[PDB]
RNA sequence: CCCUAUGACGGGAGUGCAAUAGAGAACCUGAGAUCCGAUGCGAACAAUCAGUCGAAGGAGUAGUCAAGCGCACUCACUCUA
RNA sequence: CAAGGGUUCGGUUGUUCGCCGAUUCAAGUGGUACGUGAGUUGGGUUUAGAACGUCGUGAGACAGUUCGGUUCCUAUCUACC
RNA sequence: UUAUGCCAAUAGCAGCGCCGGGCAGCUAAGUUGGUAUGGAAGAACUGCUGCUUAGCGGGAAAUCCUUCUCUAUACAAGUUCUCGGAACAGGUUUUAGAACAGAACUUCGAUAGGCGGGAGGUGGAAGCACCGCGAGGUGUGAAGCCAUCUCGUACUAAACGA
């Protein structure tokens, strides 16, 4: 994947921040079915161009969504106003090269992404709460017809006077699993719309039933 | 005089329960004391309140005190008699539980010259 | 076995925080946290 | 959504008694996170007073009980909300006191003699319109 | 970055002395022990061992530095990351192509006396692997190593 | 007898050689462990029979005395680290 | 030279071992209190019963054999999620 | 089986009473997606110079960087913007959740409920008409209902005069 979008030979173009709308099922011309995800880009715009000259690093501050003065907390109302930039639901920074540097106040959209090529998403995933092992890590469990008060628990660290009561950094039942996990080197974008600025992807994009995803690798 | 004193003896609710709430009004205004007390839920607040208000009334009925220039300077608890009893367990093993009681003391003084800091607050 | 040091350290951070904003029925007597049905008028 | 911590038979057979008493009397004082639950059966039993047919009456015969609060509904609550489209209870939060830190709540109907929060007037709904998705509100400042 | 390299001289006492150790590119340990003294204030008379009066000593041009023998590719630095198994190891060639400051900083750190004023002494030490330093406008005393270098020579 | 409490063993008034919260009812003397306090200093980047010896500190601050009303002594002293 | 990643299932035996049948890229050798019961199991084996062979002149034993034979702990600390 | 006298239509109970179904949610038996490139140093092993001291180059799923994650209590404690009645706090929820936390909404408002419209599940409501003595069937009728999902509407509860 090269010679597309808008840049020179080699750089990283900025990322674009969208919302997981759901999944559906398309078909191809060769009569085969692929699952589909629709990522909705809410008129994302540039709100701060970060600078090695002044600040120290090369970053485009893309805002997404829409918000209202009754919903922002004044310390950011001031930010948006000083930038003179329409209000957005969530901010997000990207580090991109010296080229691929945008003017304050240029909106982005899905035609930034050439179809047929790949992306990398980052979606703060769907935690499940204070789960335990055997689901958190796919541990096994002792039988259900012989052993008591263990039917679903775990084992015990290596342990004896040597490795003296020193459980190394092991694997225990633990709190939730909501985090940001990329799906590296995604599979090509089916289609993106001129209006409505959606985009369909072959499937399995992390993030909630809405409100969370980022995209890069292009 | 000064440091008007009001104690309450035989409070039949354990000391680590009473002082837990007393620490809330350990050192501040009597008005807001009487107010935080009736919006706390813990059921030691009612006796702590009885005691602070009784201190204020004694401080009034004894001369030389302005029950609005009052603020609790010091106040604490103290264990009292607790009539022990046997305690039962499995396997015939016995134990003892002690139904506890305690006392509370409050000691108030005028707000001598600290309104100047308070308004600054 | 474990002494005042640890006992105080453990019971401390479970300290009582004075309650924030607290309103009274201007004339109807009672005091209350917000969002209550003290009174009517 | 609430379970209240009760076997799903006993839970119903309580909620029925609660809505029925809420209709016999006019106000009740109950634990809030359960008032937040009768908040639904009361209205879905007002709707049957509004419909009043034989079908939607013999159905209410199952959900309300105790006394002829059945007839109380059908006769007065209809005629006092023949217009009010939705929202037939107020569910105020009195937190009076209990000995269990359990909140408490007044729950009672709306257009009576002495309500608690003197209501707004029962206005008929406006009729539906087609939803659109312009997403054109910049909200800049 | 003038800021991020000017350090925390806003924290020490300043009012004693600024001194400059510029290794001419000769030898680690014989730079080092001299430092561990000067940067411990044991070299002036008014020493008292319950305090920090370490003078500011500033080393210069750690790129031009010489370590004899062939330890360069033999003596690594070893460090243990807690996680079972691991032992992250790095030779001195790696270390010197990375940052030839860390080398001597760590070395004198180990030489300094093993007490909790050690960190509170290194708080009085700064490094540039150039000759370029922003600590010039302050009273600058360049320093000379002892006159004790006979330097035995071999065939 | 009054004062706040549901109710006073409470607080005053009062008897009493006793201030009777150092006789207020199991009640003289009232100690150590134990608990909650009030003050002064230390205390959230520094590791352990918790100290001993040194010690910058901080604070509370006394006295004698010709010499002059201060300063300059009492290594002042006491806590602290 | 190299430890980065791997190192299977099932049949009889309590089996570790081992033999086997079917497979794989391979079916590694030791350490880790012959890792791991305040994690589990409890079959062997070392309690009481009972019996077979053998020994003891009996009481009984058997490093021979078979059947059955209560598995305690509410986590202070260090460690760790 | 007990009750609402009975018919009618419902309810309780049989640890959903038992069946046949069952959306959203969850899961995997399902579906995705990865098992890479580039860069440096460099293992035996290999070569060539040398000038007998040395010089460099290939050189392994190995080591270290690039991807992914975590991180400024990173104590040399980093940088940028903005707020200053600003941040909190409380209340309705939550795609988030043991409390805490995060995120949404807090009346120039869609935060949850409620009501209307669909979608989505069950699968021909009752009453009425017919056919037959009946069990029962057919029409009125994709009827009837509704755990969820969307969509309209502030009708309820989320302002605030501490």
């Amino acid at each position: 994947e090269a010679k597309q979008g808008e840049m020179s030979s080699r750089s990283k173009r900025t990322g674009i921040i969208a919302v997981k709308c759901g999944m559906t099922a398309l078909w191809d011309k060769w009569g085969k079915r692929i699952p589909i995800s629709i990522l909705w880009v809410d008129d994302n715009i540039v709100s701060q161009v970060k600078t090695v000259e002044k600040e120290g690093i090369f970053a485009l501050q893309i805002g997404c969504g829409q918000k209202k003065p009754k919903h922002l907390s004044k310390a950011v109302v001031g930010h948006f106003r000083a930038q003179g930039v329409p209000l957005k639901r969530k901010l997000r920074e990207f580090p991109v090269t010296e080229d691929a540097l945008l003017p304050v106040g240029t909106s982005l959209g899905v035609r930034h992404f050439v179809p047929g090529q790949y992306v990398d998403v980052t979606g703060i995933t769907r935690g499940k709460g204070f789960q335990g092992c055997m689901k958190r890590h796919g541990f096994s469990g002792m039988p259900a017809s012989h052993g008591a008060s263990l039917s679903h628990r775990s084992g015990g660290s290596t342990g004896q006077r040597d490795a003296p009561g020193k459980v190394f950094k092991g694997r225990k039942m633990a709190g939730r699993m909501g985090a940001d996990q990329r799906t590296v080197k995604n599979v090509w974008v089916y289609k993106i719309d001129p209006a409505r600025n959606l985009m369909w992807v072959r499937g399995q994009v992390p993030g909630a039933e809405g409100n969370f995803v980022f995209i890069k690798d292009a | 005089r000064q440091k008007v004193q009001a104690v309450l003896k035989s409070i039949k609710q354990s000391p680590k329960k009473v002082n837990l709430v007393a620490a809330l009004v350990r050192g501040m205004r009597v008005e807001d004391a009487l107010m935080q007390l009736q919006v706390t839920v813990k059921r030691a607040s009612q006796t702590v309140y009885r005691v602070i208000h009784a201190a204020r009334a004694n401080a009034t009925h004894n001369h030389g005190l302005d029950p609005d220039r009052l603020l609790v300077a010091e106040a604490f608890v103290g264990k009292g008699l607790f009539g022990k009893k046997v305690a039962y367990h499995a396997k015939g093993r016995s134990g003892i539980i002690s139904i506890p009681r305690c006392r509370l003391t409050v000691i108030v003084r005028e707000t001598t010259a600290e309104e100047e800091a308070e308004i600054a607050r | 076995k474990i002494s005042k040091h640890k006992r105080g350290i453990r019971n401390g951070p479970k300290a009582l925080k004075p309650v924030p904003v607290i309103i009274r029925c201007r004339s109807c007597g009672r005091v209350k946290l917000p969002h209550f049905f003290c009174c009517s008028g | 959504f609430r379970k209240l911590g009760r076997p799903a038979g006993h839970r119903m057979s309580m909620l029925r008694t609660m809505v029925s008493q809420l209709v016999k009397h006019e106000r009740i004082e109950t634990t809030v996170t359960k008032a937040k639950e009768v908040r639904r059966l009361a209205d879905n039993m007002i709707q049957l007073g509004k419909e009043g047919s034989l079908s939607a009456a013999r159905r209410a015969a199952g959900f309300v009980r105790g006394d002829d609060v059945l007839h109380k509904i059908f006769t007065e609550l209809a005629h006092r909300y023949k217009d009010r489209a939705g929202g037939y209870t107020r569910l105020l939060r009195t937190r009076i006191r209990v000995g269990d830190a359990a909140p408490m709540a007044y729950i009672e109907f709306i257009d009576r003699e002495n309500e608690l929060r003197q209501s707004k007037p029962a206005t008929p709904q406006p009729p539906q319109r087609v939803p659109l998705d312009p997403w054109e509100r910049s909200r800049l400042t | 970055l003038k800021k991020a390299v000017a350090g925390i001289k806003r924290i020490n006492l300043d009012g004693l002395r600024w001194r400059v150790f510029d290794a001419r590119g000769q030898v680690l340990g014989r730079l080092a022990s001299q430092i561990s003294t000067v940067l411990q204030a044991k070299d002036k008379p008014t020493y008292c061992p319950n305090r920090d009066d370490g003078d500011i000593c500033i080393v210069l041009n750690a790129k031009e530095i010489g370590f004899t023998g062939r330890k360069l590719t033999d003596k690594f630095y070893r460090w243990h990351t807690g996680y079972i198994g691991h032992l992250k190891e790095r030779s001195l060639k790696d270390q010197m192509a990375k940052d030839p400051t860390e080398v001597i900083r760590k070395a004198v750190w180990r030489m300094l006396p093993s007490n909790n004023l050690r960190d509170d002494r290194d708080r009085k030490l700064r490094i540039f692997e150039g000759g370029e330093h922003p600590f010039g406008d302050k009273p600058l005393e360049p320093f000379v190593m002892p006159p004790r270098r006979v330097r035995e020579m071999r065939p």
